[PDB]
């Protein structure tokens, strides 16, 4: 799981 | 105004804190992906948890600045991203039920397995068992068993869950003042407040339908050629005027026709260009591949990779080996790739470094604007890099191909046919699937004909027919990952069109001579300049403007894709001159 800069902001 | 000034201050402080927390989460996730450990699992979990809680608080804080009182559009964009209520607008009961349904559908899909009926302890997963059957089996009934067993075992589980999921997602969307969940998804292309660059959510439907109408002739000719080949591959099972049975298309759904290549290759005595052996002969290594990619990007005027990139990237296998481009912030850019010395990994290196190049271009933007202009931009940017890097001209330049090498027309046709099976084949599939979901969310398809309409559309739009009848206990759409895992799908259509638009424009900027598919943009700083004028925008500007920056037009256009395949289109028309082109929706394997 890693962070995004847009929703959902934390994907797997 | 005071509220707008306070909104700007709030966003500035958000940017600082988000940069810090995002960097820590990105670095923790990178460490886990590079070195799987319980300690790195724990560190990743801690970073992710802090990041998500921070975003929850910042969403609540962003609510204090109504967009109705903001007149700066950039500020408005940043605020809207944080203000999205989403599933929170539902009651805790409905929210909880929706999350349970979502996790359940995901779990059903990822644990799906089908077992030999004559020996039930022999079971197959989607990957690799069933996928292997759907790619490689020439046994009509084995392929039918795999296709039907997957739909029966998984989609039937998913059907009631998917019904409740539609209900709850529609309530969520309407509570956020959208018409329905499909309209909510199409909001991802919306543009307001920019005169001359606006784009409404309904306009996406119109543009997808119009461009699809334009590609219908090429797809019909490809479909007729493939149908003729498949009649040889599966004798007595395919009508000359009929749709293609859904279980004979090379994968579990017919999403791509890639694995039909060896059943349809026009000139099988000509091999396709593979420079793997040349790479090994010249003793290339992963570092060599990525240095060549860096040279390619420099040649159009883009920066070469950072020192931190060369230090911190894992270009060799010690880890999760998915090729990925990481933009961690604070000048930290990495690529994770277990590179092999093979042509595919060379092209994939160009693709991932294209991602990184995009990331570097818009790094100076505010945090929330450090993204692609819309959901389709980033992968299109990646794809054009592979396009240029695989051309014979490019391979000659880097000395992986002989200077006297000349691609004959049979090899050219083989390559374009293989390209079309993946690229063109998936467009009707993608359009039709998303159209079905849009219509379901709209309320235009009653539950009691969900499947009846699905297959009616499969026959009409895609030219594909179910090998056996499916009543409304089935949920065939949900048997594909993106449907059961609640992902919008039209990105694969727009992404495709964009990528050829880009390429054509860049290739015109490079004064390319000859068919578009042979173009290489290497050593064209004018091309790199046109590309960079969009890359640096991030999502600070409407995607329409960002697209115009590269290609001089404000809207999706399929004409460049058609131009790229025009030689294949001509060849196919000649090949099909004694065949039916198109299909009757009336025929079925079981009627
Ligand atoms: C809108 O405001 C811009 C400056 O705002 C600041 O800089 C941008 C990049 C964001 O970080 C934002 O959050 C900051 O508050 C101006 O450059 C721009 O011209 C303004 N809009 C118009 C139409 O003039
Ligand atoms: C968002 O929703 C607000 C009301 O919902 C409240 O906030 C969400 C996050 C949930 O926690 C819910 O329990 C709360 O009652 C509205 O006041 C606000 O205007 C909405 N804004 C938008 C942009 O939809
Ligand atoms: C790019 O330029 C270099 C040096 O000018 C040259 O060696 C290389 O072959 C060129 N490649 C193309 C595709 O023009
Ligand atoms: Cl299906
Ligand atoms: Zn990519």
């Amino acid at each position: 799981a890693r962070p995004l800069r847009h929703r959902p902001w934390y994907v797997s | 105004s005071t509220i707008e000034e306070q909104a700007k201050t709030f966003l500035d402080k958000f940017n600082h804190e988000a940069e810090d927390l995002f960097y820590q989460s990105s670095l923790a996730s990178w460490n886990y992906n590079t070195n799987i450990t319980e300690e790195n699992v724990q560190n990743m979990n801690n970073a992710g948890d802090k990041w998500s809680a921070f975003l929850k608080e910042q969403s609540t804080l962003a609510q204090m600045y109504p967009l109705q009182e903001i007149q700066n559009l950039t500020v408005k964009l940043q605020l809207q991203a944080l203000q999205q209520n989403g599933s929170s607008v539902l009651s805790e009961d409905k929210s909880k039920r929706l999350n349970t349904i979502l996790n359940t559908m995901s779990t059903i899909y990822s644990t799906g397995k089908v077992c030999n009926p004559d020996n039930p302890q022999e079971c197959l997963l989607l990957e690799p068992g069933l996928n292997e059957i759907m790619a490689n089996s020439l046994d009509y009934n084995e392929r039918l068993w795999a296709w039907e067993s997957w739909r029966s075992e998984v989609g039937k589980q998913l059907r009631p869950l998917y019904e409740e999921y539609v209900v709850l997602k529609n309530e969520m969307a309407r509570a956020n003042h959208y018409e329905d969940y499909g309209d909510y998804w199409r909001g991802d292309y919306e543009v307001n407040g920019v005169d001359g660059y606006d784009y409404s959510r309904g306009q996406l439907i119109e543009d997808v339908e119009h461009t699809f109408e334009e590609i219908k002739p090429l797809y019909e000719h490809l479909h007729a050629y493939v149908r003729a080949k498949l009649m040889n591959a599966y004798p007595s099972y395919i009508s000359p005027i009929g749709c293609l049975p859904a279980h004979l298309l090379g994968d579990m759904w017919g999403r791509f026709w890639t694995n039909l290549y060896s059943l349809t290759v026009p000139f099988g005595q000509k091999p396709n260009i593979d420079v793997t052996d040349a790479m090994v002969d010249q003793a290339w290594d992963a570092q060599r591949i990525f240095k060549e990619a860096e040279k390619f990007f420099v040649s159009v005027g883009l920066p070469n990779m950072t020192q931190g990139f060369w230090e911190n990237s894992m270009l060799t296998d010690p880890a999760v080996c998915h090729p990925t481009a990481w933009d961690l912030g604070k000048g930290d850019f990495r690529i994770l790739m277990c590179t092999k010395v093979t042509m595919d990994d060379f092209l994939t290196a160009h693709h991932e470094m294209g991602h990184i190049q995009y990331d570097m271009a818009y790094a100076a933007q505010p945090f929330l604007l450090r993204n692609g202009a819309n959901e389709g931009f980033h992968e299109a940017v990646g794809e054009i890099m592979s396009l240029s890097a695989a051309t014979p001209k490019h391979l000659k330049s880097i000395g992986l191909l002989s200077p006297d090498f000349q691609e004959d027309n049979e090899t050219e046709i083989n390559f374009l046919l293989k390209q079309a099976l993946t690229i063109v084949g998936t467009l009707p599939f993608t359009y039709m699937l998303e159209k079905w979901r849009w219509m379901v969310f709209k309320g235009e398809i009653p539950k009691d004909q969900w499947m009846k309409k699905w297959w009616e559309m499969k026959r009409e739009i895609v030219g594909v027919v179910e090998p056996v009848p499916h009543d409304e206990t089935y949920c065939d759409p949900a048997s594909l990952f993106h449907v059961s895992n609640d992902y919008s799908f039209i990105r694969y259509y727009t992404r495709t069109l964009y990528q050829f638009q880009f390429q054509e424009a860049l290739c015109q900027a490079a004064k390319h001579e000859g068919p578009l598919h042979k173009c290489d943009i290497s050593n064209s700083t004018e091309a790199g300049q046109k590309l960079f004028n969009m890359l640096r925008l991030g999502k600070s500007e409407p995607w329409t403007l960002a697209l115009e920056n590269v290609v001089g037009a404000k809207n999706m256009n399929v004409r460049p894709l058609l131009n790229y395949f025009e030689p294949l289109f001509t060849w196919l028309k000649d090949q099909n001159k004694n065949s039916f082109v198109g299909w009757s929706t009336d025929w079925s394997p079981y009627a």
